[PDB]
RNA sequence: UUUUUUUUUUUUUUUUUUUU
RNA sequence: CCGCAGAAGAAGCACCGGCUAACUCCGUGCCAGCAGCCGCGGUAAUACGGAGGGUGCAAGCGUUAAUCGGAAUUACUGGGCGUAAAGCGCACGCAGGCGGUUUGUUAAGUCAGAUGUGAAAUCCCCGGGCUCAACCUGGGAACUGCAUCUGAUACUGGCAA
RNA sequence: UACGGCCGCAAGGUUAAAACUCAAAUGAAUUGACGGGGGCCCGCACAAGCGGUGGAGCAUGUGGUUUAAUUCGAUGCAACGCGAAGAACCUUACCUGGUCUUGACAUCCACGGAAGUUUUCAGAGAUGAGAAUGUGCCUUCGGGAACCGUGAGACAGGUGC
């Protein structure tokens, strides 16, 4: 009967920042348009191998964009003339420079966003996910963590049909400030309408 | 390669002060290939949860059936209460027409030749509860040579 | 759980409840529809369904259905009965099967196909 | 009255490797398994357990090609027979006149394979018995008739299942196009993938 | 095993599809 | 049967919940209608009533007047009596059912068979003959009892003690 | 339960028959209705008390008056001073008329332009008819900005629950 985020509520407590700027009285307001706009371009350039933490610093409001993308060499492409339209896109809107600094998803079996980027895809098949779905979980839990609990909604079957689905391969105490917990959630469709997943991974005690 | 299955579950979910309350249970079996088959209950929160804590239960040790070789000599007494119960053996080649409301119960050891459907209840916890108990009251080729000589 | 007030109206909506009175012999019959009633004011505005009675040694009188389309269901034919009490009607228990004699019903409605009995359109 | 087609639709809803079109490209290339058979539901069908053995009773029915009246005419007398139901019922459909035939090499399809029989081109032992339910007992002989013998289609059967797997149950000469049954079928290489018992346990529901 | 501080307060329509 | 001549010349019904089975786009306001167990319609009616697609099967499809099905039930052959229904406050004797239990004994019923009946389409099984499924049949068989007798002694009934 | 009588002193006892009909339930075991049970209590519930509200006079929204004609939704624990903490420019319900249906706001190409200060006269307002003064920054004189047009083809909305 609750969804309650581990994260968000504690931002200095192992659970690190989507992003973090300094803007003043009267020059926040053009920073928060300019903050969904450069996060739309790199998370549809970036979509070939998701991104876990798109990380908006703007260390003198010029804009130090860290991909944490599970393929960088496919974003810095045959060497570094993507990078240029990379830091030249964001910059565009923002009026000022893009300090890109790329990275790797270390494991995306483990990982903090990229377990919902494996059921997510299994859609764009239109073909029993329900095959691959809680295998997938198996998987990434075979590699790390120590529980997982799964939320999947939406069209998922066929003419009218609309449910909610829920799985529990391990344990989720589902608050813990302590904890090296995560929530996260991903989308997907069908040509019917939506289909809408959620995680609670308990990778750890402390 | 051990086998699992499930067989029953209740609805259980009620009225009280009080809008609705709601519960979840389930009633599974195992198998080993070389004759031997087991069960047993569970209760959780969730449903795939009530059937991980049956057959947790149902994997104790799995009792060894008198199979020589593709069917069965004898018809144990599964007692209960009105059930009443009795199996039919078949001649080893025509298959297990039983009781789909319980047939997990002899279909997870592999078993080819046996029949009877649920003769005096139509209820599977009742069929179920009886059959386990005739099972381990069995005896081997070897017994029933013993209790007519020496 | 208090059967004298359960057994009425629990879950069901198909329901078994009818009421279907006398036998003699058979149910299904022929019909001298006897005399023909046009009349009986109810909430159920019921114009033009003339139902008649039928003369059939019973122990009491009974009365019978105008099945379906079809204005002249004259008084003296003789056309064929069969039971089923749609909940619109009051004292009658059958309905006819009236497409027999010189009745008609059916006057080119295409869609009736083995369901009354009828020939193909412009296919 | 075997109903006809459209006949890949049948194996878009049955299964893969059907005898129903055995030969030339359209295996794996269109009969759509795994890319998108159902494809409305493909997101999730759910199955029953009436469901898997009545879809095994299609795939018996539509591979072979016969009615319900023969699934019931058949039935009549196996109830009579001494054997197991994969002898009492499914071994007949791999020796009946038009299922024989392709078995052999006289035509590439088992839609082809019936209406080669219908049209008085086969014998068996010098009787034209397109009466095709007739089934060839092991030892007496079945041939292809002279004129119709070395035919376009019996050359695209042979030269085909050449590769193939010729099983041992039955043998034909394929210079001359004429055989019979050398043994019994049995249970254990007649090559129906099929669970064989369901069928006839499915009238128990 | 003394247990009357008044007797009564119309109908409905609540119910988030289903195979497990 | 054998040459020519054309795919020519041959097919549709239930329908479509869920029952063995494939669905939506809408309509009419428990209108009008299916009414079998169900289930449906109370302004978003999956099958009512129009239609569009395809399905079950193919001279066949729905369905009907009923009775048993599944379901176990008037039970010598097959039974529940805390339950539906269910040892009926109560038993003077008159007919009735059960009359102790073993030896010497008998064979009427019990059983085993000899021989007869049930000539011919069985039901149950094999072998054919028409091109053959049919169909048309040949062969083998099994028919509690009844007769008329050779046995065999554990029950049913007895005789003696 | 009676429609023959065996009994009974009548009324009834005892046979448990039947015209015809019509769809499942008794029992466990579990609910717990808001409950002056017994029992454990407890609160201006009630206590002891205090200052009142009330009848006449005012500030004022239902309903209630017919008024030319009237704005929903408000009507006990879950609605009071509506939501309006300004129902005569007023964040427009509605009575009326004036007007429109890309409207008022806002893009993607196409052809073009410097932006504005000031006053006179009409009109209820939206809007209508005249008169003066004015002409910026780069600057490939290309491309245009600050910033106003007219033609397109895509094309805008609201407490509706």
């Amino acid at each position: 009967g609750q969804k309650v985020h581990p994260n968000g509520i504690r931002l200095g407590i192992v659970k690190p920042w989507n992003s973090t700027w300094f803007a003043n009285t009267k020059e926040f307001a053009d920073n928060l348009d300019s903050d969904f706009k450069v996060r739309q371009y790199l998370t549809k350039e970036l979509a070939k191998a998701s991104v876990s933490r798109i990380v908006i610093e703007r260390p003198a409001k010029s804009i130090r964009v860290t991909i944490h993308t599970a393929r960088p060499g496919i974003v810095i492409g045959k060497k570094g003339e993507d990078v240029e339209k990379l830091r030249k896109v964001v910059a565009d809107i923002a009026g000022v420079p893009a300090q890109i600094n790329i990275a790797e998803v270390r494991k995306p079996e483990l990982d903090a966003k990229l377990v919902a980027d494996s059921i997510t895809s299994q859609l764009e098949r239109r073909v029993m996910f329900r095959r691959a779905m809680k295998r997938a979980v198996q998987n990434a839990m075979r590699l790390g963590a120590k529980g997982i609990k799964v939320e999947v909604s939406g069209r998922l079957g066929g003419a009218e049909i609309a449910r909610t689905e829920w799985y529990r391969e391990g344990r989720v105490p589902l608050h813990t400030l302590r904890a090296d917990i995560d929530y996260n959630t991903s989308e997907a469709h069908t040509t019917y309408g939506v289909i809408g997943v959620k995680v609670w991974i308990f990778k750890g005690e402390i | 390669e051990l086998q699992e299955k499930l067989i029953a579950v209740n609805r259980v979910s009620k009225t009280v002060k009080g809008g609705r309350i709601f519960s979840f249970t389930a009633l599974t079996v195992v198998g080993d290939g070389n004759g031997r088959v087991g069960f047993g209950y569970g209760k959780a929160r969730e449903v795939p949860a009530a059937i991980q804590k049956a057959m947790e239960k149902a994997r104790r040790n799995m009792i060894n059936v008198a199979l020589n070789n593709g069917t069965l000599q004898h018809p144990v007494k599964g007692v209960h209460t009105g059930s009443r119960v009795f199996m039919q053996p078949a001649s080893e080649g025509t298959g297990i027409i039983a009781g789909g409301a319980m047939r997990a119960v002899l279909e997870v050891a592999g078993v080819h030749n046996v029949l009877a459907k649920a003769y005096g209840s139509t209820n599977p916890i009742n069929v179920v509860r009886a059959t386990i108990d005739g099972l381990e009251n069995m005896n081997s080729p070897e017994m029933v040579a013993a209790k007519r000589g020496k | 759980a208090t059967v004298n007030q359960l057994v009425r109206k629990p879950r069901a909506r198909k329901v078994a409840k009818s009421n279907v009175p006398a036998l003699e012999a058979c149910p299904q019959k022929r019909g001298v529809c006897t005399r023909v009633y046009t009349t009986t004011p109810k909430k159920p505005n019921s114009a033009l369904r003339k139902v008649c009675r039928v003369r059939l040694t019973n122990g009491f009188e009974v009365t019978s259905y105008i099945g379906g389309e079809g204005h002249n269901l004259q008084e003296h034919s003789v056309i064929l009965i069969r039971g089923g009490r749609v909940k619109d009607l009051p004292g009658v228990r059958y309905h006819t099967v009236r497409g027999a004699l010189d009745c008609s019903g059916v006057k080119d409605r295409k869609q009736a196909r083995s369901k009354y009995g009828v020939k193909r359109p412009k296919a | 009255a075997r109903y006809l087609g459209p006949k890949l639709k049948l194996s878009r809803r049955e299964g893969t490797d059907l005898f129903l079109k055995s030969g030339v490209r359209a295996i794996d290339t269109k009969c759509k398994i795994e890319q998108a058979p159902g494809q409305h539901g493909a997101r999730k069908p759910r199955l029953s357990d009436y469901g898997v053995q009545l879809r095994e009773k299609q795939k018996v029915r539509r591979i072979y090609g016969v009615l319900e009246r023969q699934f019931r005419n058949y039935y009549k007398e196996a109830a009579r027979l001494k054997g197991n139901t994969g002898e009492n019922l499914l071994a007949l459909l791999e020796g009946r006149l038009d299922n024989v035939v392709y078995r052999m090499g006289f035509g590439a399809t088992r839609a082809e394979a019936r209406q080669l029989v219908s049209h008085k081109a086969i014998m068996v032992n010098g009787r034209v018995v397109n009466i095709a339910s007739y089934q060839v007992s092991p030892n007496d002989v079945v041939s292809i008739r002279e004129k119709a013998k070395k035919q376009s289609r019996v050359k695209a059967a042979l030269e085909l299942a050449e590769q193939r797997e010729k099983p041992t149950w039955l043998e034909v000469d394929a210079g001359k196009m004429e055989g019979t049954f050398k043994r019994k079928p049995e249970r254990s290489d007649l090559s129906a993938d099929i669970n064989e018992h369901l069928i006839v346990e499915l009238y128990s529901k």
